[PDB]
Formats: C-alpha cells, sequence, structure tokens
C-alpha cells in the first residue's frame, strides 16, 4: 500500500496525483523537479515519464 | 527570516520538510544562551 | 506500573506511544498534544 494520498512536498494537493513509485506526488511539484534535474530529490528514485 | 520562508500564495511549500526543519533549529537556538540566574534575589522574589 | 497506558518509568510503554505517533503520522490520524498550564500549583490533596 501506499502512502496518505498527498504530495508529500507541500502536503496541501491531493487532486489526481502522480505515483512516484513510493508516493502521491502532484503535478506541478512532479514538473519542477523533472525540469530541475533527472532525480527526484524526495524518494531518490528515477522520476516517471 | 519566517517570513521569508514561510510567506508566498503558491510556490511557498515546493519542499516544506526543509523548512519546517530550519524554523525549528532556528527557534532551538535559545539552548546557545546559559540559564545562570542572572540575578538570584529576584529570581528568588518572582518565585515567591 | 500495575497499570498499562502511563509512561513515567516505563521505556516499554514510551517506545509503544513513540511507535503508535510514528504510524498514526505516517497514516494520517488525529494527533493532538495537550499541555497543561499550571498543573503543580493547582491541584490539590483533597482531590487524590
Ligand atoms: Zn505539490
Ligand atoms: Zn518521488
Amino acid at each position: 500500500l501506499y502512502g496518505r494520498y498527498n504530495c508529500k512536498c507541500c502536503w496541501f494537493a491531493d487532486t489526481n496525483l502522480i505515483t512516484c513509485n513510493d508516493h502521491y506526488l502532484c503535478l506541478r511539484c512532479h514538473q519542477t523537479m523533472l525540469r530541475n534535474s533527472e532525480l527526484c530529490h524526495i524518494c531518490w528514485k528515477p522520476l516517471p515519464t | 527570516l519566517f517570513i521569508r520562508l514561510l510567506s508566498g500564495e503558491s510556490d511557498a511549500s515546493l519542499f516544506f520538510s526543509r523548512r519546517f526543519k530550519y524554523l525549528l533549529n532556528v527557534s532551538y537556538l535559545c539552548h546557545l544562551i546559559t540559564k545562570e540566574t542572572p540575578d538570584r534575589l529576584t529570581d528568588q522574589i518572582k518565585c515567591f | 506500573n500495575s497499570m498499562k497506558y502511563t509512561c513515567l518509568n516505563s521505556e516499554k510503554e514510551f517506545e509503544r506511544a513513540i511507535c503508535d505517533m510514528k504510524m498514526a503520522v505516517n497514516n494520517g490520524d488525529l494527533s493532538c498534544s495537550y499541555d497543561h498550564s499550571k498543573w503543580g500549583p493547582t491541584m490539590s490533596p483533597a482531590l487524590f
């Protein structure tokens, strides 16, 4: 089972979230961390596509 | 410092765990100042 | 010591409370930390 359906970065966005193989990262945080680099910086795993 | 770290409309919580840890360690800076009763008589009076 | 839930001179119950709190925070339960003001100077031996 995954977490409690939260972004895990901002804690306040739970809407059509995306799984990073460990959590429920949201859309904008995912786009920002993908534009930053290739790592995830919150689970240290390759980011999804 | 608290405002610069906490203020913001939308992009103010990109990494909230780091912000919380930093602010907590900043608030816990009170352990640097020692606790050696600057005055004894005044402290006894206040305790009474 | 005959009781169970109190954790003041029992490290096992302290660790149990710690892991319960950790699991609740990881799951998202309602955590309420209640500090009480003037615990000492308010209680009276007549209550006991
Ligand atoms: Zn987010
Ligand atoms: Zn991740």
